[PDB]
């Protein structure tokens, strides 16, 4: 995260941090949308032309975290992972278009004051949220510049940014499945996403109920708070019929 | 309904009646501002 500020105790309880075993590192960001189930970026885990491809036993899932590099004793929770689930239609050839997987617990995760599970939207509820000029939130541990770490959580508040400007900024194709999000070069403000903060969830807080809802995932960029680009993010309501398939099933 | 119950209200903060630092500027951009 580049220009964000440390994230304050239990703000983001849902905020899931992907680790590798070996050797043992910051892989990506997460999200905890069940007692049994974590969200994330499918680069995160298959990625050809980085000769990534991550399995089941190459993954640690620590929940409840703070810090970046502490181990928090009586507070973090460390999971194994069961099963992983790359959308069948994950285009790494082209876009990154459907750039989402779907991870299961081995155990389910008990709650705390520093676990809980954010939500998925419904129709409604991205219909009404989704819209530019609209700030959502983006949670990581990821690099403060394009090109050291934060010692604490990072957190930054972003606007959504009109479909067309987000298509004019960059010559990779645009889809559906994705949004874009940052401050334009004349808003004064900026920040935005950056390496490391992968799969991270982008969320809203409901005016209407309270709730905290996930509308994306963290899925890629050029460079980091470059003015005039801008961060893109996986649509999560345009998949949410992906995954109560893949949770309804499995 | 479309995400279980209970989610997406924080322990320290929603269900205390406790607002974080900056989630202000959020609801403050869900209606012509910014
Ligand atoms: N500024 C941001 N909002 C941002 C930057 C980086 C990432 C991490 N995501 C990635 O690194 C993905 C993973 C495959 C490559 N990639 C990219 O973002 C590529 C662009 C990809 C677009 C889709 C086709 C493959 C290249 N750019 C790296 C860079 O310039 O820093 C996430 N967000």
């Amino acid at each position: 995260i580049v220009e964000g500020s440390d994230a304050e105790i239990g703000m983001s309880p849902w905020q899931v941090m992907l680790f590798r075993k070996s050797p043992q590192e910051l892989l990506c960001g997460a999200s905890l949308i069940s007692d049994r189930w974590v969200l994330t970026a499918a680069h995160c885990l298959l990625y050809p032309p980085w000769d990534k491809n991550f399995t089941e036993n190459d993954l640690l899932v620590r929940i409840g975290k703070h810090s970046r590099t502490r181990y928090e004793r009586n507070i973090e929770k460390i999971s194994m992972l069961e099963k992983i689930y790359i959308h069948p239609r994950y285009n790494w050839r082209e876009n990154l278009d459907r750039d989402i997987a779907l991870m299961k617990l081995k155990k389910p995760v008990a709650f705390s004051d520093y676990i809980h599970p954010v939500c998925l939207p419904d129709r409604e509820t991205a219909a009404s949220l989704l819209q530019a000029g609209y700030k959502g939130r983006v949670t990581g541990w990821g690099n403060l510049k394009e090109t050291g770490q934060p010692s604490v959580l990072q957190v930054v508040n972003l606007p959504i940014v009109e479909r067309p400007v987000c298509k004019d900024s960059t010559r990779i194709r645009i889809t559906d499945n994705m949004f874009c999000a940052g401050y334009k070069p004349d808003e004064g403000k900026r920040g935005d996403a950056c390496e490391g903060d992968s799969g991270g969830p982008f969320v809203m807080k409901s005016p209407f109920n309270n709730r905290w809802y996930q509308m994306g995932i963290v899925s890629w960029g050029e460079g980091c708070d470059r003015d005039g680009k801008y961060g893109f993010y996986t649509h999560v309501f345009r998949l949410k019929k992906w995954i109560q398939k893949v949770i309804d099933q499995f | 309904g479309s995400g279980e119950a209970d989610c997406g209200l924080r322990p320290l903060f929603e269900k205390k009646s406790l607002e974080d630092k900056t989630e202000r500027e959020l609801l403050e951009s869900y209606i012509d501002g910014r």
